[PDB]
RNA sequence: CAGUCGCGUAAGCGGGGCAUAGGAUCACAAGAUACAAAAAGGAAAGAUCUUGGAUUUUUGGAAAAGCUACGCUAGGGAUAACAGGCUAAUUUGCGCAAGAGUGUACAAAAUGAGUGCGCGGUUUGGCACCUCGGCUUGACUAAUCCUCAUGGAUGCAGAAACUAUGUAGGGUACGACUGUUCGUCGAUUAAAAAGUUACAUGAGCUGGGUUAAAUACGUCGUGAGACAGUAUGGUU
RNA sequence: CGAAAAUUUAACGGAUCUAAAUAAUAUACCGAAACCUUGUCCAUAUGUAACAUUAGUAAUAAUAUUAAUGUUAUUUGAUGGGGUAGCAGAACGUUGAGUGAAUCUUAGAUUUUUUUUUUAUAACUAAAUAUAGAUGAUAACUCAAGUGAGAAUGGU
RNA sequence: AUUUUAUCGGUGAGUAUGUAGACUCGGAAUGACAAAGAUGAAUCUUGAAUAAUCAGACAUAGAAUGAUAAGGUUGUAUGUCAAAAGGGAAACAGCCCAGAACAAGAGUUAAGGUUCCAAAAUUAUUAUUAAGUGAAAUAAAGAAAGUUUUUAUA
RNA sequence: AGACAACACUGACUAGGAUAGCUGGUUUUCUGCGAAACCUAUAAUAGUAGGCAAUUUAAGUAACAUCUUAGUAGGUACAGA
RNA sequence: AUAAGCAGCUCAAGCAAUAAGAAAGCGAGAGCGUACCUUUUGCAUAAUGGGUCACCAAGUUAAUUUUAGAUGCGAGCGAAU
């Protein structure tokens, strides 16, 4: 097993020898948690700072990433609609609606390659003077 | 002296409660260490020495929990809160007779 | 390690003493080394090694007496005198406990050895946080001199006084001596008690004391001068 | 009870409390710039991608790449954060100078103010007032200093 | 000349009593030295370059000194202040917590507290006190039909 | 009378030429690290030097700190006569 | 004009634009906070210095001797011809 050691109090006004015990354990700030195997060389290290730490027997050792995720709160939100944006390195990302799921990113050296309406696209729309909404729709 | 260090000779029921819990907390650190090693069949001289000449909070008398020995006092007793860093240092045993 | 001496059968020991208490450089002096030698040959004066002579005793090593009150400058309050602060040995400040003893008798009416446990912050001191008296006008304390109430008193007949408990409203004066607070004395008085407040109060007064320059006396000093001395005078 | 001191209750901080006191216990809650979480700033590392500049190396008549520097993002969900004497690094500002026979200015350069915005000892936007075509102002890079003052009983 | 002592000094004996800076037969903890292993925040050494500082103060323990006085003087051990803000100690350099890069949060905690001033309990249990004792700086010896409990006892 | 010698006299005024281990002052921002008030020597004790040692950043590390296990030095508290 | 503020900071009612749009500023009330510098073991200190504002006012230059970084040449370098 392992010793889950957490610094509960400080050693500010304590002798210098006590600071070295904590430095050898890896405890640099309050409430910092470390893991060490259950061995005499670590038990004796704790009997010197037993008035400052909290110890607990645990089966396995937790990783730096898994030890910080137990205090992570739920985000509380989910981005379901992203508007069109421009990523400096990738390019222009079109609007995506994750509610119906499609993040297509178009990059190029011409406006038509970006996937946006250009002055030409507006001129062809204006020349389509014949299209008319259906009478039923109106 | 003319410099005032207003330290009362006795402790309040709140300071005493925290003292009981700090002595209780230390006992759990030692017991946690002693039990973890016993499962592996190991021992540490520091632990064997603590469990031999140091009592647990439930085994201590109130006088031993809130006072300490001081040869300069009338009755050789003194408030434990008058010890430096008394909330972070261990103090449970006094000379026999006092 | 080299050199070469002693003792020992030998192994071996010997670079003073059972151990722990003797200062250099410089200069000077005596020996060695063969280094350099201000044109050159020599030398002088130098260099290296060994060695010697030191209350260089302020002993990491100057050849060294005082006064200043006629004093000056830069600094310190990093060290004093007054006051404040801390302390309470001491006190011409008090209390309580115990009770040898005195009291013709009888401990505790009065009295109280040598002591113990304390309070207080008046005296003389310690530390080093910090570089006078009088007059006028108060305020405050109560451990009380008078005035008011009162317990005890073989030792409270009365009177007066003694002791003690309450109590600080008011009062506690005048003069001679001394610079005096203090103290001594005269004569009255119901009584002529104390203390704190920067030993209250000098941007309210006084300046006699202390008290810089002047001067004399005594004492001290070779002397200039000095003195917890004395004397006259001295911008408040 | 012993237990008395001098401005005023006078070392419960005060009000007040018969517990809101004292002793032996139990639980909850409050509680710091400590800690956690979410973001930001700064310092110092690790790789990666992209943008710009400069300088090279190739390609191009029917653009790619190399290096340095600056910058943003991102990977290790990186590490670190009080400070006197003192040591060190990086910058800003002021005055003059080079590029400068340059650039801009009545379509308003400059105006000791006000205002707006930007991680900002600084610059910028706009407004108001007046009116200059250079003895005006000025970016960037660089060079040199009589270069930055609430403190000297400082000086005028 | 002579003997005798529950008188003084001296000698011998005692596994008798006390006494301790220069007594230690016994003898800790702590601290110190080095070895291996493990852990850790590079905290270490050296090279090159190159400072400040040289009345410290207080707390705690234990001593010398003083008077078992001093916010006194002087060593030792530890820490803080100095050069450290913030919370607690009414106010506070040195004590108890805790080391300030900037914000947000009825967030989690330390010391410390929770009737009101003033954020949080007028929260629960068992006893004592009647004196505002006390409640965040213990005045002593001592006295006494104050009260409670316990232990003996009529 | 250390009195007077033109503001000054225990030695004037003026011009030229000083020092001061003492006191005071020493001017913009950001960032990183961060002491000492001890020892030794000194004609020193308000000063100074050399160390301990703060800083800069390179070269090393069998570095340094702490614990564990085994080992060692030394006589305090205590206890004892 | 009922109040005991180093005159700032945290919280903040209200007043404030003749008009569609647009709130700078002043601020009742509540709370926190004893100037600055110097010098010190330690200062709100009743220790030092300043009436306010503006300007002047302090690690510079030379020679010499070094170190780091950068860079030229390289067993030669530099200078001068
Ligand atoms: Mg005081
Ligand atoms: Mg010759
Ligand atoms: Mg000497
Ligand atoms: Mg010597
Ligand atoms: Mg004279
Ligand atoms: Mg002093
Ligand atoms: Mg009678
Ligand atoms: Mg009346
Ligand atoms: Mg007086
Ligand atoms: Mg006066
Ligand atoms: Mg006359
Ligand atoms: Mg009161
Ligand atoms: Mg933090
Ligand atoms: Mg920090
Ligand atoms: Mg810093
Ligand atoms: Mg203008
Ligand atoms: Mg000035
Ligand atoms: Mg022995
Ligand atoms: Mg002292
Ligand atoms: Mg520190
Ligand atoms: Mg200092
Ligand atoms: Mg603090
Ligand atoms: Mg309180
Ligand atoms: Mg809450
Ligand atoms: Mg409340
Ligand atoms: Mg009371
Ligand atoms: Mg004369
Ligand atoms: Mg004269
Ligand atoms: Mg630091
Ligand atoms: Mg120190
Ligand atoms: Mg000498
Ligand atoms: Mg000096
Ligand atoms: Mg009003
Ligand atoms: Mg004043
Ligand atoms: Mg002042
Ligand atoms: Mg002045
Ligand atoms: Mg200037
Ligand atoms: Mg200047």
């Amino acid at each position: 097993s392992f010793f889950r050691i957490t610094l509960h109090r400080s050693a500010i006004g304590l002798p210098k020898r006590t600071h070295g015990v904590l430095a050898a354990l890896g405890l640099r700030r309050r409430n910092q948690t470390v893991f060490h195997p259950v061995e005499p060389q670590f038990a004796g290290m704790l009997m010197k700072v037993k008035e400052l730490v909290r110890v607990e027997e645990v089966p396995h050792r937790l990783t730096k990433r898994e030890l910080k995720d137990e205090r992570k709160p739920d985000a509380g939100f989910v981005v379901e609609k992203q508007v069109r944006r421009f990523i400096p390195g990738v390019g222009v990302q079109d609007e995506v609606d994750f509610s119906k799921v499609g993040a297509v990113v178009r990059d190029g050296k011409r406006a038509g390659d970006l996937g946006v309406r250009t002055r030409s696209d507006w001129e062809v729309i204006g020349k389509m003077k014949s299209v008319l909404p259906k009478v039923k729709a109106l | 002296g003319g410099l005032l260090w207003k330290i009362p000779w006795r402790m309040s029921k709140f300071q005493k409660l925290r003292q009981r819990r700090r002595l209780r907390a230390v006992d759990n650190v030692v017991a946690t260490i002693e039990n973890a090693l016993a499962k592996k069949g190991e021992t540490v001289k520091a632990v064997e020495r603590w469990r031999a000449e140091m009592p647990t909070e439930a085994e201590m008398l109130p006088k031993d929990k809130y006072t300490i020995f001081d040869r300069k006092e009338k009755r050789y007793r003194k408030g434990i809160h008058k010890l430096p860093k008394w909330t972070r240092v261990s103090q449970r045993v006094n000379p026999p007779g006092y």
